[PDB]
């Protein structure tokens, strides 16, 4: 076809297929889950090894103290937008001396990844995130596409296989908020579960959480600091 | 300000503007170097005399410096770039060092020169490929070779141009410490190895040779034709 | 502004249990002649902040207007964050600093006073980027003639109701139409509170004895 | 500050004091004014400490680029030559940078003095600094080239020793440096009180 | 290919790019605004993909100054990059003219914007129709509608969406011009639900919004207690 | 300041500079060469603000081996001293002036031996005779006095005595030791050094 | 239009076996005025490295925040703490890069090394630094570093056991030497800030001076 | 100079001299310091005459353009605040104080002060130039609130004549001008026109 | 006619796949970590008896305990080299420490995929890099070793093989490995892999061999260890 091939060329339906390529390429990715209580956030991300002697690929990356991001899709495009975000959060700070509310951020990212979407010889960014944080309006839980949209979530899966963790955090949407720090690690780790196939488990190993609440400095869990929440399966 | 992507990749991974430079130094002249123990030569073979040319002024055996000296294979526009690109920056370095360049240093740079055209925006790569020989401050004969990819190796022989092929068969097949003993028989080699693909032999052959604190000198027709008959 | 035109006098600040004060004369003094007696030295950044500005008016009213679309353009977005009185203030000492740094220096030299999360607060902020947060504040002459009325006061009594600090203003601005050359009798009285901010017409310091 | 180098048979000494004063107060005398580029090369420092120690680092980074690209440890005269080329961008802007390169390259021991006025000259012997002058005096008094090692290090020694004598802005303590073909050695560091004891 | 770029005229004189924007914004949602006596009312059928998602996500209804709402229609990402040049538009104009900017120039100014993204093959047009609605003393209560050709025409009651049709059709028999805000917002919640289709969509939220004398001259989202009524209200009507 | 001086002869320009480089009160050097090789049969010679002297000298020797490299044949000496004037006076108005005095002595196979003088603000002039610095006051005149254009190189090179004892007897800058050279067909010529 | 001001301020640091001490007073002034008595100038970076900035506030502020930054960037993009080494650097690099308009702030740094032992960092406007056991710096730097000279450093004394230098020697010094700075020097008094850096965190004091 | 406006109901008075001075020297008798930026607009200049005219120029174009741009007569107070921006940010290089009157449908008559450095404010009565110095204690003293518009007229050309006595930089003409809705109504007071107060004589 | 940054229906980049494909072509190097080193060989891969085996540089040294491996487009290696070389020396510079080899792999990795046709550079990088790097070196986290493709994906690796042999190498590797391995151990393992899968035989001049270790600086084996070493095993 001669409609798939610029960002800047419209399908006779109104589509502009380079925008669903990219949304292909983040569900190419690996399984995340995502979903917040009322007073914390809690990210649950599928780390997978290109070999058994490669160390599996980090996919929750730090942005200030009460944000975080999980990725899935291109690694280069999620470091570029983590540093745009460090340096939007850290310009926030150093002017204002207080802490980016996450839908701002959120916002700043939708703006910058309008822009090649509608420029010649430009490409979408290949990565979908999920923004966890805690702000003076509670916890956030925010996803992100290559399309520069946007949505705020209670809960949300993206990656390979997502759909069955979404069907699952829709089922157990209810009681989330009003869910202790483990019971919501435990459910978000459920909800992660469903996504692998039936041989294959979660191992500390394989296995990310990223904690961000009122009182706890956003924190990445990996290895065997993992072990505790995985007990009790 | 053009801005288009000239060298891209294709399916298997080719530089298909690097091949095509590659078949642009194959249908260019022939190009001969060896490095002897105590001298290098460089030969070329002349297309045609046509009998109203200044043998002067379509030189192919060129000094980048006192010390340096390359000749080349390809598109003539392209290697007149490349030896003043080259020796400008042999004055910059012997300025901003105060040592004479090495044969290394500046075949490098042209590498460099070549990877960065192959790579850049709006620009082809260039289609020359470069024998550079010379001799470092310590003494020790060195020859070079450079690609349009911009891949340089270190060779005591190679041949490169039409015909690259056989007269490096023939290099191989008759490269020895002994025939390098001495001055003579390595110019002997040079121009055996040229007249394995020149026709008419003697009169097409342009021969070059430098020696250990001695400038560049070009053989004179005399010259050539003596050692072509000493062979025979 | 390299060279100040208009001008005002010193801006008083002192924080109470439940807000914080400012006062400002209405002057703007063009090298010893009060040209217009009757503009306003204080604004209302939002609900929640105020600004006394000394020094040069017309870099007052660029910061005014560069303030209010600030606290506007955040308003539009409706996200339920409010820019605090801690904000505002650091972000007046970045761009007074950048000024300075640029040798474009903004000749003022504001009060800030605010009133968030149950916590008074009460900043200064000089031409050339000095930044600090003090229970009384006094601009220009003030911190000559008014300051140590303040705090003595306060040394006294850390804590004063809103009569007291009213009274201790009042006092002040009556000390400062005595012996400062550059001050106007009609001044404004501002106070921010947990019902939001108001501003007191032009009042005036009969209470001027001249026993002479 | 006093800092002195001088080539004799067995390679290139160089000393330094080691005060540093702002204005009349002396605020370190435990000041290192011999850089180390690299196990064969060193630099020294007078004027401006700031001005000296950034460009010299900077020198540091420069050479160790030119070590890994080159795969060749860097000359004297590059060095020098590389210096003099980075603060002469910055003539007339108030740098105040006097620095001696020392070394052994290829071509033997080596000595350069740059400062950053732009000069950039080789010699036997050299001094800079506030001192350099009194310094001066002792080393050509006792300066030969065919002197033995110890005699040497006394040599240096006693020369940063009157120039701390006779000067205010130099004292504190008299670092010694010796180049050889396999790399330089720290000696000593003689504070001036026991030298002072040992001499008086 | 004569509809492979913007700065391409067909043959019969028509910009195909355009066109496909004008189709891309039409497979949206629907979104109405009324114009009234006192002032301005938007409605949109905000709908939900999951239930996932929050309350407010995916808003589609913008400030874009003090006295200037928005309501978009089609790819959202373009339209709150409109929204964001209407924005700073507005706060040039306060800066340099030293007040509010009517909205009649707004809208000249973000149409204007918009149609130089229809002549060059750089740049695609926006995929996103929207409408501005503000009231004052001075102007009253005005209504436009830009599309992604840069069109500015004003508007007692105007439908962007799949439902335009529809809408304009439920519009047409009201007597807005002497109604209030407080009746109009009861007939937008009608329009809504009429024109939404159960069988094809899932589920919808209603987002409202107006502007008008009883706010004083700014955009606000409808109180929830007034929203609550219009829901009632349409769910009574369509019975 | 330091000292320059150019006879220019039938077919031979011989030149001379002083060995000195003091940095406020101090001779740091006594051997400095201040004549810097252009080409086969060119000489610079550069006095001035240090730092100046040598960018300005290395840059004009690097120009002109790239023009003798990239052409074949050497530059001539008037092309040379133009070049030299050319960048000076483009530099002379710029945010980075150059403040360097010159003398230019080269022999040419057909036009002959040349002597250039040539000031901080690229005054370019030929003189059979020029110094520079604040020695040349007192050694011009005795040119002046003793000067033929048939003179022979010994005879120049006596007149060059002549006047380096003249300065060690009046200026009061030490000057002891001077650097002579000499260029003709045969290319430069390092003759002994003048010493007291 | 002068872009500087000497604001005053006195900052120390002691090196020990196993802690590291900074210290500094609280007073801000301009002029002969007295802006404000609860400003320390002590400032944390990490839990193992402290920050002592005087001179001219605006450029304190500035240069504080850039650390801040500059911290947080590194951890971001090595994902570990900077050493007190790291900081030493980064700030005579930062310091350096306004040479032409330099930072008008006097720098000190205290915390452990690597190796868990003290460390102390001195620096001037321009970016010198060095690696020292004791420095004091600002207004009261003559009068407290021959104390210190004499005292820690056991310097012009013969006959005096060199014991290692203990926590509360090292507090009751400081506290000693900032009170008998406080008697001489205008520009130090109103109170004392006392940072303790350790394996175990950063403690803080306050022990009062004269008002005068 | 010494420029004036006053404000009554219904519209603005503006007065200015017709002195232009280069030193003691009086290139220009006959100046015309009140402009016409639009229809019911004006600005009266002092300072600077070639600074004035430029920006009396730029903001007639800016001005034009937008009342062009927008189907409505300009506002006042947009006038007043393209002068502020304009001289606000040139005020190192500029040395001009303006001040604009005029009558608009919203807000009636008003009159506007821009001195050296870009300030704005609304005054009642605004006065300027190196004369008006001395007649601020006449204006003071002699002003009363709803004037009317012939009151106004005489209230200006006796300031204005106070400020021409006792000031060098001003003399010549008293240039008079009064807007409102029906127009622009200029006047010119020369000779025995001019109000005259006797002189004492011991 | 499709341009660089252009997207496939499967969410990839033309560009870089084509990249990945170019490694295929180059010579194989394996890499190993060991708790007391770290060891890095390549295939010289000479084409005629003329060409001097000392010019072929395919194992490079970053700082005096960094070096790296590469496979693929060598021009195209050595811009990156430098950039490593530069990153080293600046963090030196400003930090007074020693670069992380994870550190230095990001600084490296950032580089690739910033390529493009429009509002790039006036001499922006027009196409991937089509090679493929393998660092290495001791860090205050021990010995690492760090796999980097032309997409910009790094990830620590235990042991990696890169370039033609790639699979089989990999195979073997896994065969062999095991965490407590010595260097001699890993060093035998490796060149038993390159004779195994070159298809040339393998001697003292036709290989590179360099090992990082914590005391032992970047030390690139000579004819006498290599000869040493090929006898052993
Ligand atoms: C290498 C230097 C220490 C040599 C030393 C000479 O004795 N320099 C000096 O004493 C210079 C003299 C100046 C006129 C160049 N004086 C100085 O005061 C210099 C620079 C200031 C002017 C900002 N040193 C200075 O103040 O910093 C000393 C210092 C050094 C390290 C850490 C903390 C403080
Ligand atoms: C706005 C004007 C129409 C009013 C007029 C009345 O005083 N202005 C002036 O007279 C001002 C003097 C200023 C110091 C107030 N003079 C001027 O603007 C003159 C007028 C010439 C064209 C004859 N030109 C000018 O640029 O000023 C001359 C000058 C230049 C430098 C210093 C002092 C005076």
């Amino acid at each position: 076809n001669q409609y798939d091939n610029d960002v800047t060329v419209w399908s006779p339906q109104g589509r502009i297929h380079q925008i669903e390529y990219a949304m292909e390429a983040v569900k190419q990715g690996s399984a995340t889950v995502g979903l917040k209580s009322k007073t914390h956030a809690v990210l649950v991300a599928l780390k997978r090894a290109q070999s058994e002697l490669a160390a599996h690929q980090k996919k929750i990356l730090h942005v200030d103290n009460h944000i975080g991001i999980s990725i899935a899709g291109l690694t280069a495009d999620a470091r570029l937008l983590c540093n745009f975000m460090r340096q939007e959060c850290l310009d926030s700070r150093f002017v204002f001396d207080r802490p980016l509310p996450v839908s701002r951020l959120v916002s700043l990212i939708g703006s910058k990844t309008q822009i090649p979407t509608q420029r010649y010889g430009r490409r979408p960014y290949g990565v979908g995130l999920l923004i966890a944080g805690y702000d003076d309006m509670g916890p956030h839980i925010f996803q992100t596409c290559p399309s520069a949209n946007y949505f705020d979530c209670r809960a949300m899966s993206i990656g390979a296989r997502s759909q069955s963790a979404r069907t699952y955090l829709e089922r157990h949407m209810s009681e989330f908020m009003e869910c202790n720090l483990n019971e919501l690690v435990k459910h978000g780790l459920r909800a992660l579960r469903e996504t692998l196939p039936a041989e294959q488990d979660l191992t500390t190993k394989n296995v990310s959480i990223g904690i961000v609440g009122k009182d706890l400095e956003f924190t990445i869990y990996d290895d065997d600091d993992v072990s505790p929440f995985l007990e009790g399966l | 300000s053009y801005d288009r992507a000239i060298t891209v990749f294709s399916p298997d991974g080719h530089l298909f503007q690097v091949e095509y430079a590659q078949e642009a130094v194959k249908k260019g002249s022939t190009a001969v170097g060896v490095r002897g123990r105590d001298i290098v030569v460089l030969g070329v073979e002349k297309k045609s005399v046509a009998k109203l040319q200044d043998e002067r002024t379509v030189r192919k055996i060129c000094a980048l410096d006192d010390n340096v000296c390359m000749a080349f294979a390809g598109l003539t526009a392209d290697a007149r770039i490349v030896i003043n690109r080259a020796r400008v920056e042999c004055q910059s370095h012997r300025l901003t060092v105060e040592d004479p360049v090495t044969v290394e240093y500046i075949t490098r740079y042209i590498a460099s020169l070549k990877q960065r055209y192959t790579q850049s925006n709006g620009r082809r790569p260039f289609g020359i490929s470069a024998l550079i020989v010379g001799f470092d401050f310590d003494g020790t004969p060195r020859l070079y070779q450079t690609d349009p990819s911009g891949t340089y190796h270190a060779w005591k022989a190679n041949a490169i141009g039409r015909g690259a092929k056989s007269v490096r068969e023939f290099l191989e097949k008759n490269y020895t410490d002994e025939a390098i003993e001495t001055d003579d028989l390595t110019i002997k080699l040079v121009i055996k190895a040229l007249l394995e693909v020149v026709q008419s032999g003697g009169k097409n052959i342009e021969l070059a040779v430098m020696r250990r604190d001695q400038s560049l000198k070009i053989l004179n027709p005399e010259e050539i034709e003596k050692y072509v008959a000493e062979i025979e | 502004t390299q060279n100040p035109m208009v001008t005002g006098t010193s801006v008083l600040g002192v924080k109470f249990e439940g807000g914080v004060v400012i006062a400002a004369d209405m002057l703007g003094s063009y090298g010893s002649l009060a040209r217009f007696r009757n503009i306003s030295r204080i604004m209302r950044v939002n609900n929640s902040t105020m600004l006394g500005a000394s020094g040069d008016y017309a870099d007052f009213q660029y910061l005014k207007q560069v303030l209010g679309q600030m606290v506007i353009d955040e308003e539009l977005l409706g996200d339920g964050h409010s820019y605090s009185p801690r904000a505002i203030h650091s972000w007046l000492t970045r761009a007074m600093y950048s000024r300075r740094s640029k040798m474009n220096p903004l000749w003022n030299t504001m009060v800030i006073g605010g009133y968030a999360d149950g916590e008074s607060f009460l900043g200064y902020v000089d031409m050339l980027g000095v930044a600090y947060e003090a229970p009384s504040l006094a601009t220009g002459y003030g911190a000559y003639l008014a300051q140590p009325l303040l705090r003595e006061v306060l040394e006294k009594q850390p804590v004063l109701s809103q009569t007291e600090a009213r009274d201790l203003v009042e006092r002040c601005m009556r000390v400062l139409y005595y012996r400062d050359a550059r001050s106007y009798n009609r001044f404004q009285i501002a106070t921010v509170t947990e019902k939001g901010v108001e501003i007191e017409g032009p009042l005036s310091t009969e209470t001027n004895w001249d026993i002479a | 500050t006093t800092t002195l180098a001088f080539k004799f048979r067995h390679g290139v000494i160089v000393a330094a004091d080691s005060r540093a004063t702002a204005g009349a107060y002396i605020a370190s005398q435990t000041v290192k004014k011999v850089i180390e580029i690299n196990p064969y090369l060193l630099g020294t420092m007078a004027g401006g400490a700031a001005d000296c120690s950034f460009w010299e680092r900077l020198l540091a980074r420069q050479c160790r680029i030119y070590e890994l690209r080159n795969k060749e440890r860097i000359s004297v005269a590059a060095a020098s030559k590389l210096l003099a080329n980075m603060v002469y961008q910055y003539k007339g802007m108030g740098l105040s940078m006097g620095t001696m390169i020392c070394g052994w390259d290829k071509r033997g021991p080596g000595l350069y003095y740059v400062d950053s006025e732009g000069n950039r000259i080789s010699g036997a012997t050299f001094s800079v600094g506030s001192g350099s002058v009194y310094a001066y005096g002792v080393m050509d008094r006792g300066y030969s080239y065919d002197l033995e090692v110890e005699q040497a290090y006394d040599l240096a020694r006693r020369a940063i020793y009157q120039a701390t004598y006779r000067d205010a802005y130099s004292g504190g303590a008299v670092n010694l440096y010796h180049v050889r073909e396999d790399g330089w050695i720290r000696v000593s560091s003689d504070n001036v009180a026991d030298l002072h004891e040992k001499y008086s | 290919g004569y509809d492979l770029s913007a700065s391409t005229f067909s043959p019969d004189g028509r910009v195909f790019q355009v066109e496909y924007a004008m189709k891309a914004v039409e497979n949206s949602s629907t979104a109405i605004g009324i114009r009234c006596k006192d002032g301005v009312v938007f409605g949109v059928e905000k709908l939900v993909l999951s239930k996932l998602y929050e309350e407010g996500s995916n808003k589609r209804l913008f400030n874009v100054d003090r006295h200037v709402g928005m309501a978009v229609a089609g790819l959202l990402a373009d339209a709150r990059s409109l929204a964001d040049i209407a924005r700073e538009e507005a706060s040039n104009f306060r800066s340099n003219f030293g007040y509010n900017i009517p909205l009649k120039h707004l809208a000249d100014r973000v149409a204007m914007y918009v149609h130089a993204y229809t002549l060059y093959s750089a740049v695609r047009p926006f995929g996103c129709s929207f409408m501005l609605g503000s009231y004052s003393v001075n102007d009253g209560a005005q209504l436009y509608m830009i599309d992604p050709s840069g069109v500015s025409y004003g508007y007692w009651g105007c439908a962007i969406g799949k439902a335009r049709q529809a809408a304009k059709t439920e519009i047409e028999k009201l007597q807005m011009k002497e109604m209030t805000c407080r009746d109009i917002v009861k007939e937008v919640a009608k329009i809504i639900y009429i024109v939404h289709d159960e069988v094809k969509d899932k589920a919808f939220e209603l987002e409202l919004s107006w502007v008008g004398e009883l706010t004083n001259g700014r955009h606000e989202i409808v109180p929830k207690d007034i929203r609550e009524e219009a829901e009632k209200y349409a769910k009574e009507s369509l019975k | 300041m330091e000292y320059l001086i150019g006879i220019q002869g039938p077919d031979y320009v011989l030149v001379a500079s002083d060995r000195v480089a003091a940095s406020n009160i101090v001779q740091m050097k006594d051997d400095h060469d201040k004549m810097f090789k252009m080409s086969e049969k060119i000489l610079l010679l550069c006095v001035g603000e240090a730092g100046d002297t040598v960018q300005f000298a290395e840059y004009i020797q690097k120009n002109v081996q790239l023009y003798k490299m990239r052409n074949g044949y050497e530059l001539s000496p008037t092309a040379a001293a133009n070049f030299t004037r050319r960048n000076l006076a483009d530099c002379l108005r710029s945010r980075t002036p150059y403040h360097v005095n010159l003398l230019l002595a080269g022999y040419d196979e057909h036009e002959g031996p040349a002597l250039y003088y040539m000031d901080y603000l690229a005054a370019l002039a030929k003189a059979p005779f020029a110094a520079h610095g604040y020695g040349a006051f007192l050694t011009l005149s005795i040119l002046d006095r003793y000067y033929t254009p048939t003179i022979s190189r010994e005879r120049a090179v006596e007149l060059l005595r002549k006047c380096l004892e003249e300065l060690q007897k009046r200026f009061i800058l030490n000057l002891p030791t001077f650097s002579v050279r000499i260029i003709d067909k045969n290319g430069i010529h390092d003759l002994d050094n003048i010493s007291f | 239009f002068s872009p500087y001001v000497f604001n005053g301020g006195t900052i120390l640091a002691i090196a020990g076996e196993d802690f590291a001490i900074v210290a500094s007073d609280t007073r801000l002034s301009e002029g002969f005025s007295i802006h404000t008595r609860d400003s320390p100038k002590c400032y944390k970076l990490t839990d193992k490295t402290v920050i002592g900035c005087s001179g001219f506030h605006g450029d304190c502020l500035t240069l504080t925040k850039i650390i801040e930054a500059r911290l947080k960037m590194y951890k971001h993009s090595n994902n570990k703490a900077m050493t007190t080494g790291a900081i030493a650097a980064m700030l005579s690099t930062i310091l350096y890069s306004r040479r032409f308009f330099p930072y008008y702030v006097y720098n000190i740094i205290g915390g452990l090394d690597e190796e868990g032992k003290g460390a102390v960092y001195s620096f001037d406007p321009v970016g010198s630094y060095q690696r020292d056991s004791f420095k004091a710096g600002g207004s009261a730097s003559a009068m407290l570093q021959p104390l210190l000279d004499n005292q820690v450093g056991f310097k012009n004394m013969q006959n005096v056991e060199h014991v290692p230098l203990s926590l509360d020697r090292a507090m009751r010094l400081v506290k000693d030497v900032f009170i008998s700075a406080a008697e001489r020097d205008v520009y130090t008094g109103d109170a004392l800030r006392i940072c303790i850096v350790t394996k175990e965190g950063i403690r803080e004091e306050t022990v009062s001076l004269r008002k005068d | 100079t010494t420029i004036m406006a006053v404000q009554f109901d219904g519209g603005v008075v503006l007065g200015a001299d017709s002195r232009t001075t280069t030193g003691s020297y009086i290139a220009n008798r006959v100046t015309d310091k009140l402009t016409p930026i639009h229809d019911r607009i004006f600005c009266c200049r002092s300072g600077s005459a070639a600074d004035t005219q430029a920006v009396a120029d730029a903001v007639t174009y800016q001005l034009g353009f937008h009342s062009i741009e927008l189907n409505e007569p300009p506002l006042v107070h947009t006038a007043a605040s393209l002068f502020k921006e304009m001289c606000y940010r040139y005020r190192e290089d500029l040395m001009a104080g303006i001040i604009i009157a005029g009558w608009d449908p919203q807000e009636g008559g008003q009159v506007y002060s821009v001195p050296m450095g870009g300030m704005m404010v609304r005054q009642s009565f605004a006065i300027g130039g190196s004369g008006s110095s001395y007649i601020y204690g006449y204006v003071d003293a002699t002003y009363r609130e709803g004037m009317t518009k012939e009151e106004c007229l005489q209230f200006t050309a006796n300031a204005l004549a106070l400020a021409m006595e006792r000031d060098g930089s001003s003399g010549g003409v008293i240039r008079l001008a009064a807007i409102a809705e029906s127009g622009v109504e200029r006047q010119v007071l020369l000779g025995d026109q001019i109000p005259k107060f006797a002189v004492a004589t011991l | 006619d499709r341009g660089v940054n252009t997207f496939s229906p499967e969410g990839r980049l033309f560009q870089v796949e084509y990249a990945i494909e170019a490694i295929k072509l180059g010579s194989t190097a394996i890499g190993i970590q060991t708790s007391e080193g770290v060891c890095l060989a390549v295939e010289k891969r000479i084409t005629s008896p003329l060409m001097e085996p000392s010019s072929i540089e395919k194992i490079v040294e970053i700082d005096a305990h960094i070096g790296c491996a590469m496979s693929g487009l060598i021009a195209d290696a050595k811009t990156l080299i430098d950039k490593a070389r530069v990153e080293t020396q600046n963090h030196w510079f400003t930090y007074n420490e020693t670069m992380t080899v994870e550190s230095v792999t990001q600084a490296v990795s950032n580089l690739a995929l910033q390529f493009g046709e429009e509002d790039a550079d006036p001499g922006a990088m027009s196409r991937p890099f089509g090679v493929a790097l393998l660092f290495g070196g001791v860090d205050e986290k021990g010995p690492q070793l760090f796999h980097m493709d032309p997409s910009g994906t790094f990830v620590q690796c235990d042991a990696r093989a890169i370039g033609s042999a790639s699979e089989g190498a990999q195979s073997s590797l896994q065969e062999v490995y095991h965490k407590s391995m010595t260097l001699k151990e890993a060093i035998k393992s490796s060149l038993i892999i390159l004779k195994q899968v070159m298809e040339e035989k393998l001697n003292a001049t036709n290989i590179e061999l360099a090992t990082v270790q914590p005391g032992q600086n970047f030390h690139m084996f000579t004819k006498e260890e290599l000869e040493e070493v090929i006898k052993d095993i």
